[PDB]
C-alpha cells in the first residue's frame, strides 16, 4: 500500500477539500476567504508562480497554515485554480527547506532545555524515514565488476602522425562572439 | 533449439545440487605494502582496478604513481624518456584519489577547491573543476563512468560530470564537514557522512535528502556499499563499525571491536559474503556480516561477528582494495 | 551469611501446598574532584548568522502576504529598548 | 619475596575461584536432574544476569516479552480500542464477597464500596 | 569566576600590558570565556585537518591550515627544530623566559632523507598470520588493554600446517553433502552417452562459481587419491584433465598456495608409466591424445605461475629430463608424452 | 602552560608536539589585545575623540567587549551552519535539468578551448 | 525514545494528508528488506551508459565467441578456427536482415579481417552488397 | 600522566580556584547555544516595544509599522541601479527600528553611506579591470570570480560568495 507517488497523490488523493482555493479573472489574484486582491505584483506572486508551475511548495506558508489549521489541513497540498477566459487543479509536495520550515516555527516556545541540535536532528531521522517507504534499491550489472566482456574503446588512440585524440563535447559559441544578453 | 532445450534441461538438473547453493564465508588471502620514508608527509592511497598500480597523494601537492610489478609507466609519445610518475597541478594538500573504472584517466582533489583530471597514456593534466568555497576531502567516480562526486568543509556536496566544467547539481544537508562521499551500485544514490554523527542518502537529479541516519558518538570518516544494494558501513573516530540498512534507517549489526581509535576504511567482498575494517590501532580485522541479518549464515563449529584480526608491525592502515579473486590488497605506513 | 549463595532450600507440602523451610517441615508433618570539576561549557559572547537582506525579505514579504490573507498579527519578536543586548528574546504569537 | 607472595595470592585466588565454581556446579546439577526439561528457572521479575547461551527465562533484547516469552502490554498499539489484546482491561476477577465478576483494574475501587456493606 | 583560563591574572596581564587599569571582574570573566570558546573552535578544526592526513599526533601545520580558514590572520615563526625550553624566573615564580637567541652566522647544510619506496610483503595466507617474514610474534599481550583488543585467530606433498584442515568442523553441514554430490556425479562412469552429459555441467559449475576457497585441499587430496588408487581408465584421468583445466579457468580462485601440490599429478600421468595397458586397439589411439592434453596444461600452468615461484618449472624440466633419457621407460608412450611435453 | 594540556584533555588529543601551546597562547594574547583596544575606543566614543574635546576615562563594562567583539565575527571565526542559505540556494541549482545523454562508452570531455592541453608553457 | 514516538505520532496527527491508518505504516520503518541475489549475467541483460532519470548484443556474443575460444588450450585451436567464420558471417546476415545495415557494415568491414587467409574472394562477395 | 598533571596542577595555589568551577555558568535568563533559535530569532522582525515604570522620554512612540515597511521595499539587484536616498532611507527606519533604537534618521546618513557604496564598487571594477588587460575589450562574470579569489579581504563573506558560485552556468542551457 505504497503511496510516496507523484501522479497517484494527485490520482487518489482526491474528492475532499483541505485544499487553499485560488481565484482568476484574468486581472486579479487570490486564495482563499481574502477580503483583498493581489495585481501582477512581479515582487511576489512570480515567485509564488515559479514554484507552482513545478510541484514544490514554497517555503513560507507552513507557519500561518499551522496556526490557521488545527487539523485535516496539512501533510501537502493541492490547489485550486480556475479561469474565466474552467476549472483545474495540480499538486505540490515539499522541498526539505519546507521540512526545516517544519523545525523552526517550533522554536518560537521553549528555546531552554530543548536540547535543540539534538532532538530536532533525530526528529529528522524518523521523519524523513516514514515519509518515503518508497525506495528503489536494485543493482544491476556493468562490464566492469566481471570478467571476459571487457570493451573496446577506439578514441584515446595514438595516431602513428599526430599523438594522441580523444573525446571532448560541442557547443557552437565561437571565439571573439557576441557576450551575452542587453545590459538592461 | 531441441538439444539446446536439452541442454539448458541438463543445465538446471546441474542447478539441483550442483550448482553451489550459499557460497558461505572466506577466510582472506592479504599482501600488504608499506610505505616508508615520507615524514609523515602522506594521507590517502588507492589502488587500480586491474590491480596494477597505486597512488598515494601527499601533504606537498604531489602524486606518486606507482606501478606493480615492473616499470612499463612510458608515454606513447616519442619524447619523455623508473616505474614512478608524479603528478603536478596542484596548489594545497591532496585528501582524496580515484580512477576511471576504463583506467585511463585519473581524478585528485585538494584543499585548493580545486578538482583535477589526468589522462594516463601522457601522463599529463587536462581539465581543472572550481565550484567548491572550501577544501574538497575525497572525490570518488560513478561506478559506470561519466560522472564523479566530491566532498568539503563548505558543509555541502557537488555531483560534476566530466564533460561539462560545473557542477550539476549540489546537495545541503548538514550541520557540518561533509568527510566522505559515496555512490550506491546503482548509480543513482549519494550517501554523505560528516562530523555532525550523521548519515544521509540523496537523489542525484533530486538534490535533496531520501534517508538520514544517526548514532555513532563521534565523527565519521569511511563508508562502504555491499555489492546487492541493502547495506553501507559507518566507520568513524569511535571506533565501532555500524552496519546500515537503507530501507530501515536503523543499523542492522553493531559490530564492535578494533580497541579505541579512529577506522580509516573498509570494504565488502566481490558477493557480500564478508567485509573487512582497516584502522589506525595497527591492525586489519576482518568481518563476518551474516551472523543475524535476513540471510543468516553461520557455519558453526568485545564481541562477534569478528572472524580474525592481523596485526601489523606497528603500522597504521590506511586502505584495501579486494581484488577480483580472493585476496585483499592493502596499504599502510611508518615501517616500524 | 551469603544469602544469595543458593536459591531458597524448602520443601512443599503435599497436603497443604504450603513452602517450607527444612527446619520448620518435621514440625508441620506433627584528586579525582578536580576530574569531576572540569566540566566547564564554555561560551562565546556574540555569533554571526549569515542570512542575506533577500531571502528573508522574500519569505517575509510572502509570509506576511498569506498572514493577510487567511486570518502585528504576524508571528513577531519582541524586543524592549532597554536591557538589550541579550540574545535570545520572547515572541509575540499573536493570531 | 615476591614469587612467594605471587605463590600466596595464587593459593588464595584459586581457593576462591574453587569455592565459586563448586558452589556453581553443584546448583545446576541439582537444577538439570531435578527438573529435566528445564528451560527456565523459577527466577525472580527483575533481569538477573544478561543473557548468555545459558541464560534460562525469556529474555528478550526489545523489551517487550516477559519470562515465559509472552506479550503482556508493552505495545500501546491496537485500533484506539481493544487495544492491548487485552491486559489487565479485559481480565476480571470474582470477588467473594458479593458474587460479582469484576474488571481486574477496579479491583480495589470495588473492594472500598462492597466490603462497606 | 566562571571556567578555565583564571581571569584574575590572566586577562589582567592582558589588559595591564596594554596600558589600562579599569577592567571589571565580570567582563574579564567573561573574556576568559570568548578565548577559551575560540581555543575550542581553532582546535575542533585542526582536529579535521588531523584525521585527514590519517595521524594522531597533531603538529602546527594543522592549526595553521584551521587559522586560513577561518578567514584569520596566520601565524609564522614556529618552527619544529629548536626545541623548547620554557625557562623559570622569580620575582618577589612567572616561570617565562627563552634563552635561545645570540646567533652571528649559520653555515649549516641539511642531508636529504631516502625517497618514499614499498615494501611488500605476505601476511596472512589462508587466515594463518606467519611470523617469519616481517610480522609480529603474540607481544600484544603486552600491549595496553584498551589499544589494540580482540584475538580470535616436509615434501613435496605439503599444503599447509599452520592452518589445521584436520577438524572437519570448519567445512559446513551444508559443504560435505554438496562435496558428496559433486564426487558422486563425477564418479558416475556407466554409459557412454549420458554420463558425460550428466557429470560435465557439475565440472563447468565448480569451471565458475564463488567462494569455493574454503574446499580447495579438501579436493585436492581427493583427486591424488584418485589417481594413486587407479591408473586403467582412461575415462577417470580424462575427468581429472579436464577438472584441472576446469579450477584454472576460474577467475574467484587463488592457486598460489597449491602449485606445487598440483604439479604431481600432471606430471605422474603426463609420463604414465604403465605397467599394464595391454594391447586393445586404444592402448594408444588416445593415450598419445591425454598425453598431450596434459602437455597442454602443463604448459598453461608454467605460463601463468611463472612469478611467484622460480623453483617450479626448473624443477619440472628436472624431473622430467630424468625420467627422460633414462632406457629403462619400458615402454614408448612415456618417452612420447616426454617429448611432447618438452 | 600545563593547564593548556589539562584543556587538551577534553578532546582526546594526548599527542601534541609541544609547539602547539606557545602558539595558541600567543594567538589568545594577540586576539584579546586587539578585542579590549577598540572596546576601549567605544568606551571612549560614548564618553563626548577629536582634537582636544573632553577627557578620556576607562571603565569598560561588558557591552563594548560585545561590540568589539561582533565586529571581528562579522568577517572572521566560522559562524553557525547557515543551512537555510544553503538550501536555498541549493535548490536554485537543482532546478534544471540533467543533460540526459549518451557520450557512448568513454569519457566525455568538455569542448578544447575549455580544456587544458597541458604542453610546456613557453613563449 | 518514547517521547520521540509521541513528538512524531502528534506531528502526522496535525499532517491532514496523514490520518491513523497510514501513520501506523509511517511506523514501519523496522522491517528491512528481504534477502535478495545479485544479477549474474546469466538472465538481466545489461544496461547503457545514461543518466539517472528515465541492437549490438549480438556483436558483444561474437566478442564472446572471439575470446573464450583464443583463451583456451592448445589441443582446441585445430577445431574452433573452423567454428569462428560460419557464425561470424551467419550473424552478420541476421543482423543486416533485422534493420541496422550501417551497423552491419561497420562490423562487417570491422571483422572481415577475421578469416582472410582462408576466404579470399567471399570479401568481395560480400563486400558488394549493402542494402536488404 | 594524568594523575601526575593534576597533582602538579594542584602543586599551583590555583587548585581551589579550579575547585570553584564545577557549575554551568552564564548565570543569568539564559545564553542558548543551540542553532535553529539563533536563526529563528534572527529571522522574524522584532519590536522595539517599550515600558513605562515612571517615565520613558523620547518624545515619540515606536512602531513597527515601519519594520514591516522596511522590508517591503524594491530593494537593489532587482531594479538595475544603485538605490536613491529614498529606498535607503525607507530600509534603515526599519532596521533601526528592529535592532531596538528609535527616532527618525537624519537625511545626512543616506549620503555619506551613498559616498561609501561607490567608492567600495569603484575599488572592485578597478581591480577587476587591472585583471582582463595588462595596459577593445569587454568584461565577463569569470573575470569577477578570478578577482574574488585574489583579493576577498574586499568583500565579506557570507550570502554572496556562495551564491556566486550559484551562478556561473555553463555555455548551453
Amino acid at each position: 500500500k505504497f503511496a510516496e507517488t507523484s501522479e497517484e497523490i494527485l490520482h487518489k488523493y482526491e474528492k475532499f477539500p483541505p485544499s487553499l482555493t485560488f481565484h482568476i479573472h484574468e486581472n486579479h489574484y487570490r486564495f482563499g476567504d481574502q477580503d483583498g486582491v493581489i495585481p501582477k505584483n512581479s515582487s511576489v506572486i512570480k515567485a509564488f508562480l515559479e514554484y507552482v508551475a513545478r510541484e514544490e511548495i514554497p517555503p513560507a506558508l507552513i507557519e500561518v497554515t499551522k496556526d490557521a489549521g488545527v487539523q485535516l489541513y496539512e501533510g501537502c497540498i493541492i490547489l485550486r485554480i480556475y479561469d474565466h477566459r474552467k476549472t483545474y487543479t495540480t499538486i505540490l509536495r515539499p522541498t526539505q527547506l519546507s521540512l526545516y520550515a517544519d523545525l523552526l516555527y517550533q522554536t518560537d516556545y521553549l528555546q531552554v532545555r530543548f536540547t535543540d541540535s539534538l532532538s530536532l536532528n533525530i526528529e529528522t531521522e524518523i521523519l524523513t524515514a516514514s515519509k518515503r517507504n518508497l525506495d528503489l534499491s536494485v543493482p544491476l550489472n556493468p562490464h566492469r565488476a566481471t570478467a571476459n566482456l571487457k570493451p573496446e574503446v577506439k578514441y584515446p588512440y595514438y595516431d602513428p602522425e599526430t599523438d594522441t585524440v580523444v573525446h571532448e563535447h560541442r557547443p557552437d559559441a565561437r571565439g571573439n562572439m557576441v557576450n551575452a544578453d542587453t545590459v538592461d | 533449439a531441441q538439444d539446446l532445450r536439452n541442454d539448458i534441461a541438463m543445465i538446471q538438473d546441474s542447478r539441483a545440487k550442483i550448482k553451489l547453493s550459499a557460497a558461505q564465508a572466506s577466510l582472506p588471502s592479504v599482501c600488504m605494502y608499506t610505505f616508508h620514508n615520507t615524514n609523515n608527509d602522506l594521507t590517502c592511497l588507492k589502488f587500480n582496478d586491474d590491480s596494477t598500480m597505486v597512488a598515494s597523494g601527499f601533504q606537498d601537492s604531489f602524486i606518486k604513481l606507482w606501478s606493480i610489478d615492473g616499470s612499463p609507466l612510458r608515454s606513447l609519445l616519442k619524447n619523455d624518456p623508473k616505474g614512478s610518475r608524479r603528478l603536478v597541478g596542484h596548489s594545497g594538500a591532496v585528501y582524496g584519489v580515484d580512477f576511471s573504472p576504463d583506467n585511463r584517466y585519473l581524478i585528485s582533489c585538494s584543499e585548493d577547491k580545486t578538482v583535477r583530471l589526468w589522462s594516463l597514456d601522457t601522463y599529463t593534466c587536462l581539465v581543472s573543476y572550481k565550484g567548491h568555497s572550501s577544501s574538497v576531502w575525497d572525490v570518488k567516480f560513478s561506478p559506470m563512468g561519466h560522472y564523479f562526486a566530491t566532498a568539503s568543509h563548505d558543509q555541502t556536496a557537488r555531483l560534476w560530470s566530466c564533460d561539462h566544467i560545473y557542477p550539476l547539481r549540489i546537495f545541503a544537508g548538514h550541520l557540518n564537514d561533509v568527510d566522505c562521499v559515496e555512490f550506491h551500485p546503482n548509480s543513482t544514490y549519494l550517501f554523505t557522512g560528516s562530523s555532525d554523527k550523521t548519515a544521509r542518502m540523496w537523489d542525484i537529479a533530486r538534490g535533496e535528502c531520501v534517508r538520514v541516519f544517526m548514532g555513532h558518538s563521534g565523527a565519521i570518516n569511511c563508508l562502504a556499499v555491499s555489492p546487492d544494494g541493502r547495506w553501507l558501513a559507518s566507520a568513524g573516530e569511535d571506533s565501532v563499525v555500524c552496519l546500515w540498512d537503507i530501507s530501515t534507517g536503523r543499523r542492522i549489526k553493531a559490530m564492535r571491536g578494533h580497541g579505541r581509535s579512529s577506522i580509516y576504511s573498509l570494504a565488502f567482498s566481490r558477493e557480500g559474503t564478508v567485509l573487512v575494517s582497516t584502522g589506525a590501532d595497527n591492525s586489519v580485522r576482518v568481518w563476518d556480516v551474516k551472523k543475524n541479518t535476513n540471510s543468516p549464515s553461520a557455519q558453526p563449529e568485545a564481541t562477534n561477528d569478528h572472524m580474525s584480526v592481523y596485526f601489523t608491525k606497528k603500522t597504521p592502515v590506511y586502505t584495501v582494495h579486494f581484488t577480483r579473486r580472493n585476496l585483499c590488497l592493502a596499504g599502510g605506513v611508518f615501517g616500524g | 551469611k551469603d544469602s544469595l549463595s543458593n536459591p531458597l532450600r524448602y520443601r512443599i507440602c503435599n497436603n497443604c501446598d504450603r513452602p517450607i523451610l527444612q527446619s520448620c517441615l518435621s514440625k508441620h508433618i506433627k584528586h579525582q574532584v578536580l576530574d569531576g570539576v572540569a566540566k566547564s561549557y564554555p561560551l562565546p559572547l556574540e555569533r554571526k548568522v549569515i542570512m542575506p537582506a533577500r531571502s528573508r525579505s522574500s519569505f517575509l514579504r510572502m509570509r506576511e502576504m498569506f498572514a493577510g490573507a487567511i486570518l502585528l498579527y504576524s508571528r513577531t519578536a519582541v524586543i524592549d529598548v532597554d536591557r538589550a543586548g541579550d540574545y535570545y528574546f520572547s515572541v509575540r504569537a499573536s493570531p | 619475596s615476591e614469587v612467594m607472595q605471587e605463590t600466596i595470592w595464587d593459593c588464595l585466588m584459586s581457593n576462591i575461584l574453587r569455592q565459586i565454581v563448586i558452589n556453581n556446579i553443584l546448583q545446576e546439577q541439582a537444577l538439570r536432574s531435578s527438573i529435566k526439561a528445564i528451560s527456565n528457572d523459577d527466577q525472580i521479575s527483575l533481569k538477573e544476569i544478561n543473557a548468555q547461551r545459558l541464560k534460562f527465562v525469556k529474555d528478550d533484547k526489545d523489551i517487550f516479552n516477559h519470562i515465559n516469552g509472552k506479550r503482556s502490554e508493552n505495545k500501546y498499539n491496537g485500533t484506539g480500542a481493544d487495544a492491548s489484546n487485552g491486559t489487565t482491561d479485559t481480565e476480571y476477577f470474582t470477588c467473594l464477597n458479593c458474587d460479582r465478576k469484576i474488571a481486574g483494574n477496579r479491583f480495589a475501587s470495588h473492594v472500598d464500596r462492597c466490603l462497606g456493606g | 569566576s566562571h571556567t578555565l583560563w583564571s581571569p584574575s591574572d590572566t586577562v589582567k596581564d592582558a589588559a595591564e600590558s596594554l596600558g589600562i587599569f579599569n577592567l571589571n571582574e565580570e567582563a574579564a570573566k567573561n573574556l576568559a570565556m570568548d578565548i577559551e570558546y575560540r581555543i575550542h573552535e581553532i582546535l575542533d578544526q585542526a582536529s579535521k585537518f588531523m584525521r585527514h592526513g590519517k595521524r594522531r599526533t597533531l603538529h602546527t601545520s594543522d592549526i595553521d591550515r584551521a587559522l586560513k580558514v577561518l578567514n584569520l590572520e596566520p601565524l609564522y615563526g614556529y618552527d619544529v627544530s629548536r626545541p623548547l625550553v620554557f625557562k623559570e624566573a622569580l620575582v618577589g615564580y612567572v616561570d617565562d623566559d627563552e634563552v635561545d637567541f645570540e646567533k652571528l652566522i649559520n653555515e649549516p647544510l641539511p642531508k636529504v632523507p631516502r625517497f618514499s619506496t614499498f615494501t611488500a610483503h605476505w601476511l596472512a595466507i589462508e587466515g594463518v598470520q606467519p611470523a617469519i617474514p616481517q610480522n609480529p610474534s603474540p607481544n600484544d599481550i603486552k600491549n595496553i588493554l584498551p589499544i589494540n583488543r580482540g584475538s580470535m585467530e616436509i615434501s613435496n606433498q605439503k599444503q599447509g600446517l599452520e592452518v589445521k584442515p584436520l577438524v572437519k568442523h570448519v567445512l559446513s553441514r551444508e559443504l560435505q553433502l554438496y562435496f558428496d554430490k559433486i564426487v558422486e556425479v563425477l564418479l558416475n562412469q556407466e554409459e557412454t552417452k549420458e554420463a558425460e552429459l550428466l557429470r560435465n555441467s557439475a565440472l563447468q559449475s565448480v569451471r565458475a562459481d564463488p567462494g569455493l576457497h574454503q574446499l580447495v585441499p579438501y579436493f585436492i587430496q581427493f583427486i591424488s587419491e584418485t589417481i594413486t588408487k587407479n591408473l586403467k581408465n582412461i575415462s577417470l584421468l580424462s575427468t581429472m584433465l579436464e577438472l584441472i583445466y576446469s579450477l584454472l579457468m576460474n577467475e574467484s580462485l587463488f592457486l598460489e598456495p597449491y602449485v606445487h601440490a598440483i604439479i604431481p599429478c600432471i606430471l605422474t600421468l603426463l609420463l604414465a608409466k604403465k605397467i599394464g595397458n595391454v594391447d586393445d586397439e586404444l592402448q594408444k589411439q588416445q593415450q598419445l591424445a591425454l598425453r598431450e592434453l596434459s602437455a597442454s596444461l602443463l604448459e598453461r600452468v608454467i605460463e601463468d605461475f611463472g612469478s611467484s615461484y622460480s623453483t617450479l618449472k626448473p624443477r619440472i624440466t628436472r624431473t622430467l629430463l630424468r625420467a627422460f633419457v633414462s632406457v629403462n621407460n619400458t615402454t614408448p608412450g612415456t618417452q612420447y608424452g616426454a617429448l611432447l611435453g618438452l | 602552560v600545563r593547564l593548556l594540556h589539562l584543556i587538551f584533555a577534553t578532546q582526546n588529543i594526548y599527542s601534541y608536539q609541544d609547539h602547539v601551546p606557545l602558539q595558541l597562547m600567543d594567538f589568545a594574547y594577540r586576539y584579546t589585545t586587539g578585542t579590549l583596544q577598540d572596546a576601549t575606543i567605544y568606551s571612549d566614543h560614548a564618553h563626548a575623540s577629536n582634537a582636544g574635546n573632553a577627557g578620556t576615562n576607562a571603565q569598560l563594562t561588558t557591552e563594548d567587549i560585545r561590540l568589539a567583539i561582533a565586529a571581528r565575527t562579522n568577517y572572521q571565526f566560522k559562524p553557525v551552519p547557515p543551512k537555510e542559505l544553503l538550501l536555498e540556494l541549493a535548490a536554485e541549482r537543482n532546478k534544471k535539468p540533467l543533460p540526459a545523454v549518451i557520450p557512448t562508452w568513454g569519457i566525455r570531455l568538455p569542448p578544447e578551448k575549455y580544456c587544458l592541453t597541458g604542453k610546456d608553457w613557453v613563449l | 525514545a518514547a517521547d520521540l514516538n509521541r513528538i512524531v505520532l502528534e506531528y502526522l496527527n496535525k499532517k491532514g494528508y496523514h490520518k491513523t491508518e497510514s501513520m501506523l505504516r509511517m511506523e514501519s520503518s523496522h522491517i528491512p528488506a528481504p534477502p535478495t541475489n545479485i544479477p549474474t549475467p546469466q538472465t538481466t541483460n545489461i544496461s547503457r551508459p545514461t543518466a539517472p532519470g528515465r541492437p549490438a548484443t549480438i556483436k558483444r556474443g561474437y566478442s564472446i565467441l572471439k575470446s573464450w575460444c583464443e583463451s583456451s588450450l592448445d589441443f582446441y585451436r585445430p577445431e574452433l578456427e573452423k567454428f569462428l567464420y560460419p557464425v561470424f558471417v551467419h550473424c552478420y546476415l541476421d543482423l543486416i536482415a533485422r534493420g541496422y545495415p550501417s551497423h552491419a557494415r561497420e562490423f562487417y568491414d570491422k571483422f572481415s579481417k577475421d578469416h582472410s587467409v582462408l576466404h579470399e574472394y567471399e570479401i568481395s562477395k560480400l563486400g558488394g552488397i549493402s542494402l536488404k | 600522566y594524568e594523575r601526575l598533571k593534576r597533582d602538579i596542577l594542584a602543586l599551583p595555589v590555583r587548585e581551589r580556584r579550579r575547585i570553584k568551577a564545577i557549575t554551568r555558568e552564564s548565570g543569568k535568563k539564559g545564553m542558548v547555544n543551540s542553532v535553529i533559535t539563533q536563526t529563528r530569532q534572527a529571522l522574524i522582525p522584532k519590536v522595539p516595544v517599550v515600558t513605562r515604570p515612571t517615565n520613558v522620554p523620547g518624545n515619540s512612540v515606536q512602531w513597527a509599522q515601519d519594520v514591516i515597511h522596511g522590508f517591503q521595499a524594491l530593494l537593489a539587484s532587482e531594479i538595475y541601479e544603485l538605490p536613491e536616498m529614498d529606498n535607503l532611507r525607507t530600509r534603515m527606519t526599519g532596521i533601526s527600528r528592529e535592532h531596538g533604537l528609535i527616532g527618525p534618521v537624519d537625511d545626512s546618513v543616506i549620503e555619506i553611506m551613498l559616498i561609501g557604496l561607490e567608492q567600495h564598487l569603484k575599488g572592485i571594477v578597478e581591480a577587476a579591470i587591472d585583471i582582463v588587460k595588462y595596459r577593445r575589450h569587454t568584461l565577463t562574470i569569470e573575470d569577477m570570480y578570478d578577482t574574488l579569489e585574489q583579493y576577498p579581504y574586499l568583500v565579506e563573506p557570507g550570502g554572496t560568495l556562495l551564491r556566486l558560485q550559484s551562478v556561473m552556468l555553463h555555455d548551453e542551457d
